[PDB]
């Protein structure tokens, strides 16, 4: 977000903001049977 | 694919104007791709 | 900056050196009893550098502008 | 940080925390 | 004056793989040396037969 | 005159549990010792 | 034996685009931007022998 | 021209540790190829 006002006056306001999520499952099965 | 952009303007006076523009652009790719391979062999031998 | 510069804890640093580059401020630097005084480097007043360089945890410490200003009692307490 | 003198302070706080296990055993 | 400018972004990505891979392999054989049974019973995934 | 504020916030929670759990057993009954050992080695002969 | 792959990639964005300026001795000007994006890629196999 | 001021708290605390051991023991077989697979299997 960005606001700017003025008339003699100034008022500035930022804003940032940031939610970043990661999420990884990986799975290996090996069954090897011999007779 | 397609773009569609319209444009309008205005103005009045004894003052009032607008000058306005939208425009919305759509993008499509479907890709394709299929293969299949079957086979059989036989052999009888005596 | 021509600090007075104790590089090891000096609870009344009273080495002055003329180190006396002209536009550069000095450090004084107080710990409690770990006081501290630098021919310091301008363009600095960083804690974490600061806390790294005299090995200090709970230092407090001004960037006291130009000459002589570095004086051990100028911090106060 | 205000001005009319200008005058600053700022503030930080943080944790910064890292752990690792690395656990390896095999038997023959 | 007054001023305002807003932004968002939301991205999204969600990937899901599945592999299943069975082999099975029974070679069987009656008389000839018991050597040359184990062998030739012995699957060579090459070259099954 | 000039009042400036500002807060940065942030985080990053990272966690990475990663395992592996092998089993093999080789049974080898019959003939010698030679070929009953290196049977029983952990490689398919 | 029947090998068979099938692979598909869907590719598709959306966007709008918005100004607008208006004096009346007051001034403004408004502007809006907004892009959509889905992707979808899909691949699929079975092996038989 | 300028007075510049500041202080804060610094804490680290670290426990690492790391443990490496190894038993290869081989019985019975010749003193050299039984030392060949104790070395090297
Ligand atoms: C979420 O944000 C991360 C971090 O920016 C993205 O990872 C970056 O992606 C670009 C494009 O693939 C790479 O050039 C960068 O090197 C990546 N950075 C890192 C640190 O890996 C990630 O792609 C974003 N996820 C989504 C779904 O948009
Ligand atoms: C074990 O033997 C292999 C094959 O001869 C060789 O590559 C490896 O370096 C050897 N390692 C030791 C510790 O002898």
């Amino acid at each position: 977000m960005a606001s700017k006002s003025g008339f003699s006056s100034q008022s500035d306001r930022g804003k940032h903001y940031i939610r970043r999520t990661k999420r990884f499952s990986h799975t290996k099965s090996v069954f090897l049977h011999a007779r | 694919e397609a773009k569609h952009c319209v444009r309008i303007e205005t103005k009045k006076r004894v003052k009032k104007t607008k000058v306005e523009h939208r425009c919305t652009t759509n993008k499509l790719s479907e890709k394709h791709e299929g293969s299949f391979i079957q086979g059989a062999e036989k052999s009888i031998s005596l | 900056l021509q600090c007075y510069n104790c590089p090891n804890p000096t609870a009344d640093c009273k080495t002055a050196v003329n180190c006396s580059s002209d536009f550069d401020a000095c450090l004084i630097t107080k710990a409690g009893l770990q006081v501290y005084n630098k021919c310091w480097k301008f363009e600095h007043c960083n804690f974490n550098d600061v806390t790294t360089r005299l090995r200090e945890n709970e230092l407090t410490y001004y960037c006291c502008k130009k000459d002589l200003c570095n004086f051990n009692e100028q911090l106060e307490n | 940080s205000d001005s009319f003198h200008s005058q600053d302070t700022s503030f930080l706080n943080e944790l910064n925390k890292y752990n690792e296990k690395k656990f390896i055993f095999t038997r023959i | 004056s007054s001023h305002g400018c807003k932004e968002l972004e939301n991205a999204l990505k969600a990937a899901s793989g599945t592999q299943n891979n069975v082999l099975r392999g029974e070679p069987f054989i009656r008389g000839g040396g018991a050597g040359f049974i184990s062998g030739l019973s012995y699957l060579e995934l090459d070259n099954p037969a | 005159v000039g009042k400036c504020r500002g807060i940065l916030n942030e985080i990053k929670d990272r966690n990475k549990r990663d395992t592996m759990v092998e089993d093999l057993v080789v049974l080898v009954r019959g003939g010698a010792s030679e070929h009953i050992t290196t049977l029983a080695y952990q490689e398919l002969p | 034996f029947y090998n068979s792959t099938w692979s598909y990639v869907k590719h598709t964005s959306t966007e709008h685009t918005s100004s607008s300026r208006k004096r009346s001795f007051f001034r403004s000007s408004s502007s809006s931007s907004r892009s959509y994006t889905s992707h979808t890629n899909e691949i699929h196999k079975g092996k038989s022998y | 021209h300028c007075k510049k001021f500041g202080g804060g708290k610094t804490e680290r605390a670290r426990k690492a540790m790391a443990v490496e051991d190894i038993i290869s023991r081989v019985r019975g077989g010749s003193s050299g190829w039984s030392g060949g697979l104790a070395q090297n299997r």
